[PDB]
């Protein structure tokens, strides 16, 4: 997994920072695509429930950084 | 042929074996370094909104 | 790469250190007139045999054919300085600056109280190595003169 | 003479401009020079934008290239009109700073407008590299020399 990790880094340092956007966005975008296709599963749904944490935990350390994400307690 | 009295290097051939290529900008080196200077304070404060220190070291509540 | 913009480095000062040491201008060597032989034989068109509209394109030939050697013998001259250039290269000093980048450590942070000061190592090499002190009035002085002349009521 | 009874900068057009229709006035189009004036009025057309873009900044938009071509402005008048956009550049930085995206990016924006707003740091040329500019004065004043050297033969 180093090894592997290495590689993928090596390969994508060397590209130009438009590239590695464009590839990135649209890698997100198509795999979102995939699971906004497929409705009534169960395991797209929860994948879109994760996106939506995914962009809580964003939120949530950005309203205090130096603390850490809102955990209820 | 009085023309070949005159200089045969052109005006252009000298305008352009002179400036030859556009120079670099003083204030490249401070825009482009600060725009990447940012992503670099973005990522790593502890203060930047879209820190990267609780995706990299996630945390232990 | 770090290697090579090195050695373009050590060139650009080698560069510098063999311009210097003729002490030649600046522009005389980039220039194409400075490499052009104004005492050419200057070939004379009433023996060359041209009819009517012949002349101007024989003009032509010529200015051309000594504008080409005067750009062949400029090559000839950068070659001959790249090589002298490149062979003391080689034997230099190559202790330079390196670029101002924020001090970050492996797991560690970056604090704004460095990145400051790479900003501040950045604009300082915006203001150039000699500059005109062109003095903006500063206001302490400017109120005080104002002043100055309307006591006298002016 | 027709275009030629004037002077190559004391016309009213432009100097690319000018150029053009003595180029096309002293030569046919399938000569040499020709072709050169015409590249020569193309360099200079370059010139001339990327002094429009450097001079909109003070002076709007439809800035009249021809008069800071004709006579460039002296550095008083430099600092003279750094001076007289000074306030709206320091409230439209305090503007940005304010709306930066982080406190680097606001202190990045303070810095470079407090480097870019004293006017002793505009880099002149001139002081810079003064024997830089004097053979760019001479680089003019060679051809110059060169068309009365033409006339005092004939």
């Amino acid at each position: 997994i180093e090894a592997e990790a290495a590689s993928i880094l090596d390969r994508h340092l060397a590209k130009p920072v438009a590239q590695i956007r464009k590839e990135q966005a649209s890698a997100y975008a198509s795999l979102l695509k995939r699971a906004e296709t497929a409705k009534g599963a169960k395991w797209a749904e929860k994948y879109l429930e994760d996106v939506k944490a995914v962009q809580w935990f964003d939120a949530s350390v950005a309203e205090a950084p130096a603390s850490g994400p809102k955990v209820a307690a | 042929d009085r023309v070949l009295s005159l200089p045969a290097v052109s005006k252009n051939q000298v305008l352009e074996n002179v400036f030859h290529t556009a120079p670099k900008a003083p204030v490249e080196h401070l825009e482009k370094m600060v725009s990447a200077n940012s992503k670099v304070y973005d990522a790593l404060n502890l203060q930047s909104k879209r820190v990267l220190i609780w995706q990299v070291k996630p945390a232990l509540f | 790469k770090k290697q090579a913009t090195e050695n373009l480095m050590k060139l650009l000062q080698a560069y510098k250190d063999i311009g210097d040491a003729k002490s030649e201008p600046l522009l005389k060597n980039h220039n194409p007139r400075t490499f052009e032989d104004r005492d050419y034989p200057v070939p004379d068109f009433r023996t060359q045999n041209l009819k009517a509209g012949d002349v101007p394109k024989f003009f032509d030939t010529v200015i051309s054919t000594r504008a080409s050697a005067a750009i062949a013998s400029k090559d000839k001259f950068w070659a001959g300085r790249k090589t002298e250039a490149e062979a003391a290269s080689a034997k230099a000093s190559a202790a330079f600056p390196r670029v101002a980048v924020p001090e970050w450590k492996k797991g560690k942070t970056v604090s704004i109280e460095n990145l400051n000061t790479v900003t501040d190592k950045y604009a300082a090499a915006l203001v150039p190595k000699r500059k005109l002190a062109l003095p903006v009035l500063p206001e302490g002085v400017k109120k005080a003169v104002e002043d100055f002349a309307a006591s006298v009521g002016q | 003479l027709g275009p030629q009874m004037e002077a190559l900068g004391a016309s009213d057009l432009l100097l690319s401009e000018q150029i053009r229709v003595i180029t096309e006035h002293r030569y046919t189009p399938d000569r040499l020079q020709y072709k050169e004036g015409m590249k020569l009025a193309d360099k200079i057309a370059a010139q001339e934008a990327a002094l429009k873009e450097e001079l909109k900044v003070i002076y709007g938009d439809n800035v009249d290239v021809k008069h800071f071509q004709a006579s460039p402005r002296t550095p008083v008048q430099q600092l003279f009109d750094s001076l007289k956009n000074a306030a709206a550049n320091k409230e439209r930085a305090a503007k940005e700073a304010a709306a930066a995206a982080s406190p680097y990016l606001a202190y990045a924006v303070t810095k470079k407008q407090e480097v870019q707003a004293d006017p002793s740091n505009i880099p002149f040329d001139e002081v810079l590299y003064p024997q830089l500019s004097e053979e760019l004065l001479e680089l003019e004043l060679s051809d110059i020399r060169e068309d009365e050297i033409a006339l005092e033969k004939a």
